[PDB]
């Protein structure tokens, strides 16, 4: 009947979950870049800069 | 290597340059070590009619 007794495996299945979807979602940044797209800026600009 | 060149152009000897000789006729790599050396030859290399 009563929920929430398994909260330790629950916390480390989230904590284990939210990691990974943050680590992909770190890909959309930008990081001071003209965009966060390579083939944008490849087919955009030459290589030298 | 040397030639001659046209006055507007001297800046397209560089690497990473695009223009009318730079991709056409001579082109450096783009890590390209060493010097370039340009001087005039309007006294010599021209002539009253061309």
């Amino acid at each position: 009947s009563t929920a929430s007794a398994l909260g330790k495996l629950q916390d480390v299945v989230n904590q284990n979950a939210q990691a990974l979807n943050t680590l992909v979602k770190q890909l959309s940044s930008n990081f001071g870049a003209i965009s966060s797209v390579l083939n944008d800026i490849l087919s955009r600009l030459d290589p030298p800069e | 290597d040397s030639f001659v060149i046209r006055g507007d152009e001297v800046r397209q000897i560089a690497p990473g340059q695009t223009g009318n000789i730079a991709d056409y006729n001579y082109k450096l790599p783009d890590d390209f070590t060493g010097c370039v050396i340009a001087w005039n030859s309007n006294n010599l290399d021209s002539k009253v009619g061309g």
